[PDB]
């Protein structure tokens, strides 16, 4: 009933991983259910900062996490990578660069400026 | 008189003790296990082994993010009924 | 499936663990908290070679001991617990990915309907709740 | 599998109130579970349309 007909974000329920789909057959005296599931991969490494400081002003991520390779910073999702330029359209800004811990200055970029 | 071991659950007779680690077949008990093995045949007594050793690098700022995924498909078995019976 | 190290040194931006965590110096490498578990609770029988109500069981009663010493089990205890104190939930569903505490704590907050604002500015006060309540 | 290796949104099923995190200990013939719960305070009266 959870599986099948839906989608179950109980964890190891519904197959090993995160849960896509399922599938049942009839067995004698018995079912037998065919999981579907999604299951990430090889990964890197990265360095973040929980928070970014444009004017006086802290800044986070309305959906995802601040990352870094080397030289410039991005947001990205949590299961997949995906880089992509920090705007304020994927930030919210709520407090005063002043009592956080390990934020870091950058800067952002306004999408209205240019026009 | 030859290959004795003395264990947590009493002693053992016709084996031989391993320093090795491996997981194990055929459950003695009290974290001992046996199993057939070469050295070509003999039977050999040991203590089971959890599982393959692993560690992070948990850091103050280091995370990690997959780039690749993979769709997997395992299997499930469930009894529902039992033969009907009558006498 | 596997087994995870506890991380050499124990700080996690003001969270303390010493109440919960191996203790390397007790014989046993039990935490404290499983130790008074261990010393309160009274046990008869373990199927240890006996040799006194447990001995006029010579009548065909006997105990077999369980396959797992209990000793290793705190040795499973210790690895779920570092696998969910230094990479978050995501070593349930694949390979382990490390990551900062604070960070996982904010997305615990952000999880129930609270911005994680309210963490990143409320650390303190939340880790010094948090220590006494173990304590 | 639920309350420790993820977060459950089953109310009233890993701890009392809203429910973040659970650590396992081990007692002879037996677990013991430590929920961590998040629980409002004080509160203010408001006008709302
Ligand atoms: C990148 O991630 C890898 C793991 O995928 C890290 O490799 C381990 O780092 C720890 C840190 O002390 C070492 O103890 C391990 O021996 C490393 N693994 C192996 C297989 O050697 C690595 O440190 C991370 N950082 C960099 C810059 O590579
Ligand atoms: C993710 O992993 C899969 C593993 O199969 C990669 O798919 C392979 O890609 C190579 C590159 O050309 C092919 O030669 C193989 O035939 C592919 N395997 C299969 C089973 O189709 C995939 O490329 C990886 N993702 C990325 C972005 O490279
Ligand atoms: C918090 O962690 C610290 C170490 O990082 C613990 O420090 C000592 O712990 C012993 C254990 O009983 C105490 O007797 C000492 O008084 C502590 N000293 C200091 C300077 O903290 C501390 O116990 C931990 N907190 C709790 C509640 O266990
Ligand atoms: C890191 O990301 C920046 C972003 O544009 C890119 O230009 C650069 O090539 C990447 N690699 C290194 C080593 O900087
Ligand atoms: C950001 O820049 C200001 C002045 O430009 C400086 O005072 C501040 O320390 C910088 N941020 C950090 C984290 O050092
Ligand atoms: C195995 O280890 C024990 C100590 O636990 C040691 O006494 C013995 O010499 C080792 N080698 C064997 C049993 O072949
Ligand atoms: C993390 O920051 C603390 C702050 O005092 C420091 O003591 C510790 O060495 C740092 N650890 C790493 C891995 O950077
Ligand atoms: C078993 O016999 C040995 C003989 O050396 C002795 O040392 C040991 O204490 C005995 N154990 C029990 C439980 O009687």
């Amino acid at each position: 009933s959870e599986c099948v007909l839906g989608q179950s974000k109980r964890v190891d329920f519904c197959g090993k991983g995160y849960h896509l789909m399922s599938f049942p057959q009839s067995a004698p005296h018995g079912v037998v259910f065919l999981h579907v599931t999604y299951v990430p991969a090889q990964e890197k490494n990265f360095t973040t900062a929980p928070a970014i400081c444009h004017d006086g002003k802290a800044h986070f991520p309305r959906e995802g996490v601040f990352v870094s390779n080397g030289t410039h910073w991005f947001v990205t999702q949590r299961n997949f990578y995906e880089p992509q330029i920090i705007t304020t359209d994927n930030t919210f800004v709520s407090g005063n660069c002043d009592v956080v811990i390990g934020i870091v200055n950058n800067t952002v970029y306004d999408p209205l400026q240019p026009e | 008189g030859s290959n004795v071991f003395q264990t947590r659950a009493g002693c053992l007779i016709g084996a031989e003790y391993v320093n090795n680690s491996y997981e194990c077949d055929i459950p003695i008990g009290a974290g001992i296990c046996a199993s057939y093995q070469t050295q070509s045949q003999s039977i050999i007594a040991y203590t089971m082994s959890l599982g393959a050793e692993n560690s992070v690098a948990y850091s103050n700022n280091s995370i990690a993010i997959p780039t690749n995924f993979t769709i997997s498909v395992t299997t499930e078995i469930l009894p529902v009924s039992m033969t009907k019976t009558s006498v | 499936k596997q087994i995870y190290k506890t991380p050499p040194i124990k700080y996690f931006g003001g969270f303390n663990f010493s109440q919960i965590l191996p203790d390397p110096s007790k014989p046993s490498k039990r935490s404290p908290i499983e130790d008074l578990l261990f010393n309160k609770v009274t046990l008869a029988d373990a199927g240890f070679i006996k040799q006194l109500i447990c001995a006029q069981k010579f009548n065909g009663l006997t105990v077999l001991p369980p396959l797992l010493t209990d000793e290793m089990i705190a040795q499973y205890t210790s690895a779920l617990l570092a696998g969910t104190i230094t990479s978050g939930w995501t070593f349930g569903a694949g390979p382990a990915l490390q990551i900062p505490f604070p960070m996982q704590m904010a997305y615990r907050f952000n999880g129930i309907g609270v911005t994680q604002n309210v963490l990143y500015e409320n650390q303190k006060l939340i880790a010094n709740q948090f220590n006494s309540a173990i304590g």
